[PDB]
Order: C-alpha cells, then structure tokens, then sequence
C-alpha cells in the first residue's frame, strides 16, 4: 500500500444556523461515477 | 469483468464540537446523550432517494470527501467501522445494512424525534425511536478516540439539533442518567457545528485552502522550612488583612466568616498542618530537579529588612503582617511556569479526590483560559515571596496543484497567493511528475520559496528574503525564455545574502512547469491563479508592463486543482524499486 | 491500515438477538480482519 | 594564535542564541584590558592587525554579579579625554594616530544590557571641543571628523538630553528620567535649523566643518520618539536637503561631499505625498542633471576634425563634473524611488517631469566613450556593475506604464531608432500611425486597463509619439548594455 495518491478537487460543493443550530440544504446536486467490480470501489 | 457507469448524487455529514469517551483521567462521567427530530420535504428527489443516518464516529473515519468512496458514493456514516448507522429500518455498519424490528416501521419521515443511548464501560450503543425502542444495539466495540454526534443527509433536508443549555428543547425525557452537556463540554470555547476533515471551505472574496487539522535533609533547607511556612502564615494573614472583610462577632459560616482568628499553633491541626503538609511538599518536589541548594553568595540573610507599617495599616485582626516591598523588585516571569507543573499535578491530584467520591474540575492543561491564566497568576503572586527571598534556582501536509493539462513550455507566467495565515507553507513551481508523500523541494522536481523562515527549498534549503507577517500576498515571476524564477512579496523582489535577484539561472526547460501550492497544519489561505485581472491583489508592480501574463487569462472553467489524499489505497510493487524486488519461480 | 496500532483494529460484532438467546450458534460475526498472529505461537530457543 | 584565537569567534556567530548566558561576558571583557596596557608596548610584532581581530571581539535571572570590568571601563575611555586638549596646539607622538583605539567601542547598537553609569559626561566632554573649534583657526584637519559623531550612538541604553546641563542638585547626592526635559531638548539644532536657509555661500569654506555638525543631530531626532513624533522628522527632511543644495556646483569639496550622503541616506516621510516639496525638488534636481547634460555640449564641439588635442578637451570637462556627481544620483534613487512608483501607479500626472528627464544621462553614455575611464576612477574613489545600472530602476515602470499600452508602433520604429535616424527624420516619417484591435492579448490585456487606469488620457497623436520617439531612443542604448556581457 502507498500512503497517499492524487485526487481531484470537485467543480462544486454542496451550499451548506441558530434556534438549535439549525442546518439546512435546498439545492440538489448529483455527479457521475465509474466503478470497478474487482476492486469493488467507486 | 468491464467498466460500470452510472449516476449517484453527493453525501456529506454533519457534527457538532462535541466529544467524549474513556480512559485514564477527567473522564466527565462520560455519560450523555443525544436528541434530534427532522424536518424536510423531499420524499423523494430527482435521481434517487435522500437518505439519513445517525450514528457515531470516534474521530478516526474521515470518510467524508466529496465524490467516490470505498463502495459507491461517500457515504457519511455506516459505510466502515469507524461509524454506525440507523435508517428506520436496518443499521449501517461497513456497507452491511441489518434490518431490526420496531413499531412504526418507516423512514426519517418529518417532524420525528430520535434518541441514543451510550454506554462507556462496557461497549453498547442504542437508539431510541420517538416513543418506541429499537430491538438492535451495537456491542463489543473499541473505544481508542473520540466521540462525536454525528448524522449522515442527502440533499433537500433541512434539521436543528437539541443542546439543552439555551435552547434545547426536549421534546423526549432524557435517559435516566446521561446529562445533555453540563458537567464539561468544550470549556475553552462555545459549541458550533463543523464539518469532519474539511480540506476547503467558502471564503468571501474567494474559496480558500484549508490544511489538515490534527529523612536526610540539609539544615539550611531544614531551617528554610520553618523560614518559608511562616512567610506562608505572613501571606495568608497579609490577605486576610486586604480582603477587608473583619472577623464577625457573629458566628455565621454564610457571612464569610474567618475561623482564623486564633493562635497559629492553637489553630485546629488538620486545616493547617495538612495545609503545611503541600507547603514542604510542593518545595521539596519543586527542588528535586538536580540543583543543591548552598550559600555560595551570601546575598540572603544580609537583606533581611524590615517592612515599613503606616499606623493606619494595623488593624484589629491582631496579626502584625511583613510584605516586601514590589516597588522595584521584578526577577522575572518566566521561571513561574517551572512551578505550574506541579500545580497541574496538585491540581490534578485534587481533581481525582473531587471525582472519585461525582452534582467539577477536569485536566488543568486544557481546563479554560481564562480561569487557568487567573489561578496562575493566583499561585504566582504568593510563591513570588520564595524566590523574593534571594533564593535562585538551578497529521500530514497536503499539497495542492494544478493538472498535467495546464503545462506551460514557454512565455512569461505569473500568479498571486494570499497567506491569511502565518504559518509553515510553501509556494512555487513543480515539474509534472511531482511525486506526493515528499517534501516541497527536498527533491529536484520542483522549485519551492518558503516564506515562514526565509528559505527557499531545492534539494536542501538555503535562507532567502525576511519571514512573513499576515497578509503578504506573494506572487511568483518565470520566465522559460531566459530560464528565470522570481519571487515577489506585496510590490517588491526578493533579495538574497549575496544580492541576486532570485537567483535560479540557467534552469533546463525540461517537461514543462506547473503551479504548486503546500499548507502545514491548522493554516489557512488561498490562492488565485489569475481566472481574471481584477482579482489580482495587485498585478501593478513586476506583471503589469513586462509581458507577463496571468495563468488564466483566457479561460471558461476554473482549474481542477489536483490534491493529495489520505487513505492508503493498493498499488502494485514497482519493479524498479531500490530494495524491494519479487520474483515468479 | 496505517501504523501505529497492531492490535484492536475490528469492531462492531454482530447484534442479532432472539426471543431468550437460547440458540447456542454464535460467532463473532463482522470480523473486518479475518486474521491470526504468528508471533504467539511458536517457543523454541531457535530459528526454524 | 592571538589572530588564530579570533578565527573561532569569527566562525562561531550565532553563539548569542543557545549559548553566550553567562560565561562569555565576564571573560570577553578582561581581554580588552590588555589592550590599553599593551598600548604603549611598542614591538616589531605589528600592532594594527593585532587590534584588527580584537576589533571584531568587542561585539562578540536578573542577577548579574560576575560583572566588575564595567567599572573599569570607565577609566578606560577617559585615556582620550586629555590629549583632546592638548590636540588644540597641533604632541609629536600624541596625536591622531593614538585616536582609533576608541572607535570600536562606541558601535554597539543591538548589545543593549547595562548603562555603566555613563549618562552623560563623556558625550558633553567631546562635543564642546568639536562646537567650540568650528572655525579652521590654521589647525591640521581631524582625521575622521565625521567618525566621532557618528560614534555617539540616540542612547546608549536610555539618554536623554538636557538632563545634568541645568540640573546639579540631585545629580550628585539622590531612577529620575525621561521627565525633566520637555521643551529644551530641540534647543541647539533651532540655532543652527536657520543655517540651510542662510548658508547660501557657494565655496564649502563658510561650512569648514559641516560633516561634523549637520550628519549627527539628524540621526538622533529620528530614533527618539519616531512612533509618537511626526513633524520632528519632517524638519529633519527640509534641513538636510537645503544643505545638500550647496553640491549643485560641479567641484567644491571631494572628501566632503560624498561623506555626507552615505553617512545617512535614510529616510521615512521623505515620499512626495507627505512631503510635497520632494516634487518642488523635482526642479532643484532637474537643475543637477540639465545643467550637466549640456556640459557634454563642450566636448563634442572640441571633438570636430581633431584640429586640437581631443583629450584636453572632453577629459578635462567631465572629470570635475561626474567625479562627485555619482553621489547626487545615488541620493534620489537611495529611497526616494521606492514611494514614487506608488503615486505614479495611481496616478500618471506624478512624476510626468521626472518621467520626462533623466535620460540625459544615457544620452550622454551612448558617445564619449572616455567615461568609461572617469566612472572606473570614482569606482575605486570609496564586470556589468551598477556603474551602467543606474537609470535601470528609474527606466523600469516610469516610460513602459506612460499611455497606448497597445499602439504597436514602438516595436517597427524600435529597428529604425536602431539605425542613426535623425530626430527630424523620425517625427515626420513615422507620422502616418498604425492601430489594430485585434482579438489577440491586445484585445483584453490592453486597453481593458491601460486606458482607464489613466484618469486623463492626452488626445495628441504626435505627442503620444514623442513619448514614444523618446521611449525608443533610451532602447537603442539598451542593447550595448548586453553587449558588454
């Protein structure tokens, strides 16, 4: 196993606050991903 | 066999500054728990379903990055062991959903409170439905690291925690033991909400780049010992005489009433004589360091004086007090800190006492600053008489780039970075095959200037220009035509000890360069590459009229920015390794 | 894995429960590190 | 092994941070007591290199008791005192050459630990010698007038005038200071604050003594009181300069001149927008270079036909001229050009004179090339050297960021300014103009901020060209520059 390897940054991030520290979120997003089947991750 | 391809929308989690767990020490009962409902209105989105989890995390999963993950999609919690999950119908735990039974068998639907049940000696994590429990629980677990709250959410949901200090709201009875946060929760701060490893975060001109977060006795000191408890009684009842507060003829306890109005041997003993006990005891564990202690100077006992008494200071209290002079007597303050480690371990010998016979203190190191600072100054203006007396003594670095695509083989590049911060980074150029999990120019493949130190960095450091303060915004010149690199600092260029202007000449043109950028721990700052001439800090002083031209000067898309990850992924043996060779028979 | 740590590494046994548990069929089930440790089990003043 | 001793001090430098506590002190400072012994010891064994590496050693929990050659530093510096005196008459072997012993002592600007009880006796026991022998009065110039002044340091740890002059009472028998002297300390510099404006004889006779009066004062008001007090500095910047304008004629003083600009070329509020005389000096120092540039009228018209013996002309002209003219240059561009290209960035109306000046000085270098010789005897006087690098930083952003960023004419008239073309031949045949917008990097990184950065365009086509014309010029020079290297 190596320690570290490369990756790439994202294009755009998700867009996210009191009362309870109240958190919320309206803008939907999605990203489209390979898989490998032997290794059996995305 | 091939490829698959699909479309998964993106998952993040959420977790407040909140932590606990078990081991030897300020263990704060280590008993709490936990209560959110849920308020959102999108059953079911556009590609697929959202999701919501709720479990906990014990400061090692660092599974949130946004994008791919270990299964499919980055799963918030459930999807490793370093985290636990709970749908309504199944728990998550490594990618392995297992149903559970309950009444109300369903989904997070809106405006449902949920509950979760710790436990800390023996491993055991429940759940609590609004008013149903759960027929699952979590067991046989380690426990190496904190405990954070944690909940894993798609988009479209919105949800408010329950803290219980100033605006909990609990809807559901707590557990019969578990405390919503009151004993110690971050004594040092307040409480907020926070991502888990966040490497960027919005800025508000631009996004900025954020790093990783991590008996025989000699006579003198015999007849000290007696020398030094009476200055002791004399301090006491020299505060006793500031405080103003006269022994009352009343005998109330409420009243700030002083018992200490009586002999100082026909005191009750064990107030006093224990009292006396520490006095010796912090000295003679102060002094058992290496240093004996003799009149080699003889600057002691000659200066013993008198202290001046007006008429009007003596009062009723009967106890006649002799504080030296502080007019002009200033040792130092630095030697002070070598007595707070016993004090820190006073202190914390006195926080076991506290804790082990529980409705408290914690560690002193990390108590608050505010009252540690006030009790050291406390403890530093009443052991300040000893020395008064004439007395002497004696988790990785991430780094940022550009992709392959953007190789510049010639012209005249520059580009701006901002230091918001003013701790351990580097910028400068780097060759395409820049290898990570090394230092920024320990080796030959890139041209780093580090401006924390002065130094710049290829293949072995060398001091260059002054250090950095906040803001310096730094640029960088180059130059493939002449083959020159040249650094600038707020509209000025660089000097070096023999007056070169960035002397890197004579620089072979090799694959191309490419802009490089490091952050040390727990700094912040951003970079920009120029996307337009506005954003420029400055661009008015070494670019403006030189033919230099900004990295992105005539793009539509900001750069990819390729960084460095964290997980030890596989990778098969080189064979060219220096020492690691296999072989097939 | 990385280092610091050879030991307690698997958590998170398996939680299934019956009416009274009276099944004697159970295993530490979600074993992440189906492993051994060689270091334990040979002892011998040697080097076979 | 007295040299060889000094190589480990020499080498070891950054002793001070993990060592240098204790032990240093109380044994460094016994050495120095054999100087003053060995100081009469006259021997073979030369004596100057043996003070030279004793002369690197002197810079090499709150008690300090080892400490007892302090007390014998008083005595010390007082060995000095009476030949002072006796220097008045001149003694054959009391004289200057005694003198530079006391030198290394005084510069110790960062070692700040102790007062040594020496507050102020020892400055006010020099100073009315040097005050009270202003006048030549046929007596041997000092060797380093300047050197003495220099060598009061304004402190020694902490110093304040005005303090044992007026008071005599407690100075003797009973901590106070920094409290007494409000409103006496700028006493002395007013009386002479009027000389500048007075001192308007051209020889330096009337100022026979002027590097040891002027240069000290000046230094001190700037160090005490630099965060709190504004308006003492900006007196500061108006004195020196009047006195510097006496150097406007061509040969007056070549040992007094060149001192004084190096001796503190400093400045803080010196910058044009505090100080808006700086561009009124704008016409004072456009006078220091045009009077100059039309000097080398003289050598070229003694240079026709050769009908005489060129070098009596053109050498003779330029060697009174440029000898102490270089520390003129280096004056402006000391500090002054680092606050400039501030004003001139925003606004382009700054320093258009100066931007339009300057260049004679290249016009000058590109023929008579004898000056070479001139500029290579004033080298030495204190390889591609700053000799030719001067006008570098002042031909840097000043004429690139003047107007038409894009005009794309410079670039056809740069190989035309490269071929002897007349003056009058340039402006008229390059009076048809030539602009394109192309979609090219003249299209957004030009005239996206050229124009508007300028406030005020100019709308004059061949006076943007006479800039340009000029601009051009200063170039075709340019590529001698590389050619020597």
């Amino acid at each position: 196993l190596m320690p570290v390897s490369w990756s790439r940054m994202p294009n755009h991030f998700l867009q996210v606050e009191r009362l309870g520290w109240a958190v919320q979120c309206q803008d939907p997003l999605t990203m489209m991903a390979l898989h490998i089947p032997e290794e059996n991750r995305c | 066999l091939l490829l698959q391809t699909n479309l998964i929308n993106y998952v993040t989690s959420i977790r407040p500054n909140i932590f606990v767990g078990r081991a030897e020490g300020s263990t704060q009962y280590g008993k709490w728990y936990f209560e959110v409902m849920v308020d959102e209105v999108v059953p079911f989105l556009t590609a697929q379903a959202t999701h919501l989890r709720v479990g906990w995390a014990l400061t090692e999963g660092y599974s949130p990055y946004p994008g791919g993950g270990e299964g499919w999609g980055g799963n918030g919690v459930g999807d490793d062991l370093y985290s636990y999950g709970f749908d309504g119908l199944h728990l998550w735990t490594g990618h392995v959903a297992r149903p559970v039974t309950s009444p109300g068998q369903h989904l997070l639907a809106p405006e449902d409170v949920v509950s979760c049940c710790l436990d800390l000696s023996v491993p055991s994590i429940s759940f609590r439905i609004n008013g149903c429990p759960v027929q699952g629980v979590f067991e046989a677990f380690n426990l190496d690291g904190l405990f954070f709250p944690v909940v894993s959410f798609s988009a479209g949901v919105k949800v408010r925690f329950l803290l219980g200090g100033r605006h909990g709201e609990f809807k559901f009875l707590p557990p019969p033991g578990y405390a919503p946060c009151h004993e110690a929760v971050l004594p040092r701060e307040r409480l907020r909400l926070e991502p888990i490893k966040e490497y960027r975060r919005e800025g508000p001109r631009g996004p900025h780049l954020v790093g990783p977060s991590r008996i025989v006795l000699p006579p003198h000191l015999e007849r000290i010992r007696e020398k030094l408890a009476e200055n002791i009684h004399e301090l006491w009842a020299l505060t006793r005489i500031e405080q103003g507060w006269t022994y009352g003829p009343v005998r109330d306890d409420n009243k700030r009433l002083h018992p200490c109005l009586v002999n100082f041997h026909s005191l009750p003993e064990p107030e006093r004589n224990y009292n006396l006990q520490m006095s010796g005891e912090t000295l003679k564990t102060l002094l058992a360091l290496g240093c004996h202690v003799g009149m080699a100077d003889e600057k002691a006992e000659d200066n013993l004086k008198k202290t001046k008494l007006p008429k009007t200071y003596m009062m009723s209290n009967g106890y006649k007090p002799a504080p030296l002079d502080l007019s002009h007597v200033r040792l130092t303050p630095a030697q002070t800190t070598l007595v707070d480690r016993l004090a820190e371990n006073g202190h914390n010998v006195w926080a076991r006492d506290r804790v082990a016979q529980w409705y408290r203190l914690v560690p002193y190191r990390l108590l608050d600053e505010a009252t540690k600072r006030s009790n050291r100054d406390s403890l530093c203006q009443a052991v300040r008489t000893l020395l008064g007396y004439g007395y002497n003594i004696e988790d990785r670095v991430r780094i940022f780039r550009a992709e392959k695509s953007y190789t510049v083989q010639s012209g005249r590049w520059y580009f701006e970075f901002e230091a918001v911060t003013t701790g351990e980074m580097r910028v400068g150029w780097a060759r395409p095959e820049l290898r990570p999990d090394v230092e920024l120019g320990a080796d030959e493949l890139a041209y780093v200037f580090n401006g924390h130190r002065g130094q710049r960095w290829h293949l072995g450091s060398e001091p260059f220009g002054r250090p950095w303060q906040s803001g310096d915004v730094v640029g960088c010149m180059i130059d493939l035509t002449e083959n020159t690199i040249i650094f600038t600092l707020n509209g000025e260029v660089l000097m070096s000890d023999s007056g070169s202007e960035t002397a890197f000449r004579e620089i072979e043109i090799g694959d191309g360069f490419l802009p490089v950028c490091s952050l040390g721990p727990g700094q912040v700052g951003h970079l920009n590459l120029g996307q337009d001439v506005s954003s420029l800090r400055f661009f008015a002083i070494c670019g403006l009229q030189e033919g230099f031209e900004p990295f992105a000067i005539n793009m539509q898309r900001p750069v990819t920015t390729w960084f460095s990850k964290s997980l030890p992924q596989f990778e098969p043996v080189p064979p060219e390794h220096p020492h690691y060779e296999v072989a097939r028979m | 894995p990385g280092q610091q740590g050879r030991i307690s590494h698997t958590d998170l046994v398996i939680g299934c429960l019956v009416d009274l548990a009276t099944g004697l069929m159970t295993f530490t089930a979600n074993g992440k590190e189906s492993n051994t440790f060689f270091q334990v089990e040979p002892n011998t003043k040697l080097f076979p | 092994p007295l040299i060889n001793q000094y190589f480990t001090n020499h080498c070891l430098y950054f002793l001070s941070t993990p060592a240098k506590v204790l032990g240093s002190g109380g044994h460094a400072s016994n050495k120095e007591k054999e100087m003053i012994t060995s100081l009469f010891c006259k021997l073979a064994a030369l004596v100057r290199h043996r003070v030279s590496l004793f002369g690197t050693d002197a810079p090499a929990v709150a008690l300090l008791p080892v400490l007892t050659t302090l007390f014998q530093h008083i005595a010390q510096h007082q060995f000095g005192d009476d030949v002072i005196l006796d220097d008045v008459q001149v003694c054959s072997i009391y004289s200057l050459g005694t003198t530079k012993n006391t030198y290394v002592e005084k510069l110790r600007p960062a070692l700040g630990e102790c007062l040594a009880r020496l507050a102020a006796a020892m400055p006010v026991a020099f100073l009315e010698p040097q005050l009270n022998e202003y006048n030549a009065c046929s007596v041997y110039t000092t060797k380093s007038p300047r050197e003495r002044a220099i060598l009061g340091l304004n402190s020694v740890e902490e110093m304040c005038p005005d303090i044992p002059v007026l008071d005599r009472l407690m100075a003797d028998i009973g901590a106070r200071y920094t409290e007494m002297p409000h409103v006496i300390e700028i006493t002395l510099p007013m009386l002479c604050s009027y000389l500048p404006r007075w001192w308007e004889r051209g020889p330096e006779a009337p100022p026979p003594a002027l590097p040891a009066g002027a240069p000290p004062p000046c230094t001190a008001v700037t160090s005490d009181h630099l965060n709190s007090l504004l308006g003492n500095i900006l007196r500061i910047i108006v004195n020196n300069l009047g006195i510097d304008e006496a150097t406007w004629m061509k040969r007056l003083a070549v040992f007094a001149q060149p001192i004084v600009s190096r001796a503190r070329p400093e400045l803080l509020h010196s910058h044009f927008i505090p100080t808006i005389g700086r561009l009124r000096k704008r016409a004072g120092k456009v006078v220091a270079e045009e009077e100059q540039l039309r000097l080398e009228a003289k050598a070229e018209a003694e240079e026709g036909e050769l009908l005489v013996r060129d070098e009596f002309s053109v050498l003779c002209r330029d060697l009174y001229a440029l000898y102490p003219l270089l520390i003129r240059y280096v004056d402006n561009n000391r500090a002054h050009w680092l606050t400039e290209p501030n004003a001139n960035a925003e606004e382009l109306f700054r320093m258009v004179g100066e931007i339009f000046i300057y260049w004679s000085k290249s016009h000058n270098f590109k023929r008579e090339e004898q000056n070479f010789v001139v500029q290579n005897e004033i080298n030495n006087m204190s390889v591609a050297t700053l000799k030719k690098m001067l006008p570098i930083g002042l031909n840097m952003c000043a004429p690139t960021d003047q107007d038409l960023i894009m005009l794309a004419k410079t670039r056809y008239a740069l190989k035309d300014t490269d071929e002897e073309v007349r003056e009058f031949l340039q402006n008229n045949l390059h009076l048809q103009g030539k602009v394109e917008g192309s979609p090219s990097l003249r299209w957004q990184m030009a005239l996206y901020r050229g124009l508007p950065g300028r406030e005020e365009d100019a709308d004059d086509p061949e006076k943007i060209v006479r800039r340009v014309q000029e601009v051009s010029a200063v170039l075709y020079h340019l590529e001698q520059t590389e050619h020597p290297y």
